[PDB]
């Protein structure tokens, strides 16, 4: 029970970091997502 | 009390049930990997193994004689004590006194007869006397007897009912905490799961109008190229 | 005697045990980190 | 009673571990499926 207490515990930190990382990166590609609808409209401004 | 302290996580409360055929692969796996690894005989973890019975304070040299002789016998359940002398404990009978026998001889084996004659009427005064004893002061006794007994098995009984109710007491209260986490890591696994989908799905979008912004620098690349040829 | 014998036998079986524990845990955490970072290349037609 | 507590902490212990064995072979075995089958397809 010792043992799982302490296993239990490892595994939410493990967890939660991957899962952070995760939606870090997700964060990460909304803002490349927002970089490159930026540089559509700007190439739209430019041809029209 | 146990001396490991090597830590698995393994939570059984909520961890789905293994099955057969793959835990039966487990445990070949297991041996396959006990095999290539090689066995440490002096592993600390091990308790000092069980000393012999010759060094040992304990047994005595008539204790180790007894041991070998019951080790040395095929059937040790069968194994049994050498006898008294039961048939000499038994009524003797008349002996038979032969005329050629000399008078020395024929008295001195009646004196051993009356011996063991007078040895048996004592012995049978003794057990008659422990009888009339028993008859008149014996079932109070077996009474108290039985239920002392009879106590030390309420004694053991309560032990034993503490112990499964301390047993029964962890396994409740592990059952909810474990159920908790549980609960708390099935939601982040099946969030990583659906973060790993949607971002794989996201940067395949973000990759495809990355080809139609390229698409369009390539565009606007060929008409500055076409207006400075023209110019 | 014979309870301790299994008692060795079960530490060596537990070592092991805990030896492939280890070596599946690195391994889990290279192929987990390995896909949470599978970006995805430009899918290019076969011109 | 040493040796036998020690001889049940040992067995729970590699029960425990059969159960880790199994837990981590399903994730390898998912993880390397989806890799597998993504590198196979490419369009999701």
């Amino acid at each position: 029970r010792a043992s799982e207490e302490q296993a239990i515990q490892r595994r939410l930190e493990a967890l939660r970091a991957e899962v952070a990382f995760v939606s870090t990166r997700e964060r990460k590609a909304q803002e490349l997502y927002r970089k490159l609808r930026d540089e559509l409209e700007e190439l739209r401004l430019e041809q029209a | 009390m146990p001396a490991i302290t090597t830590v698995h996580e393994s939570l059984p409360y909520i961890d789905p049930e293994p099955t057969p055929e793959q835990r039966a692969a487990a445990e070949a796996l297991i041996a396959e990997e006990r095999a290539k690894v090689p066995d440490d005989p002096y592993h600390a973890l091990l308790p000092p193994p069980l000393p012999p019975l010759n060094e040992s304070r304990h047994l005595t040299p008539i204790l180790q004689n007894e041991l070998a002789r019951l080790a040395s016998s095929p059937d040790p359940q069968a194994a049994k004590m050498d006898a008294l002398d039961f048939s000499r404990y038994e009524a003797p009978e008349m002996p038979s006194i032969d005329s050629s026998q000399s008078l020395e001889e024929t008295a001195s084996q009646l004196w051993e007869t009356l011996k063991q004659a007078y040895t048996a009427q004592a012995y049978l005064s003794a057990r008659r006397a422990h009888l009339a004893l028993l008859d008149t002061h014996g079932k109070n006794a077996w009474l108290i007897g039985n239920w002392h007994l009879e106590g030390e098995v309420k004694a053991v009984e309560k032990e034993l009912a503490e112990t499964k109710r301390e047993i029964d007491r962890v396994s409740l209260a592990r059952q909810g905490m474990q159920e908790a986490a549980g609960a708390e890591l099935k939601s982040l696994e099946e969030t990583w799961k659906a973060g790993v989908g949607r971002v794989l799905e996201t940067e395949a979008a973000a990759e495809k109008l990355r080809i139609e912004v390229l698409e369009e620098r390539r565009r606007l690349a060929e008409a500055q190229a076409a207006l400075a040829v023209g110019n | 005697a014979r309870v301790r014998e299994e008692l060795a036998t079960a530490l060596y079986q537990h070592d092991a045990a805990v030896r492939v524990i280890a070596r599946l845990t690195r391994e889990r955490d290279e192929a987990r980190e390995a896909l949470a970072r599978l970006t995805v290349t430009g899918a290019a037609p076969a011109a």
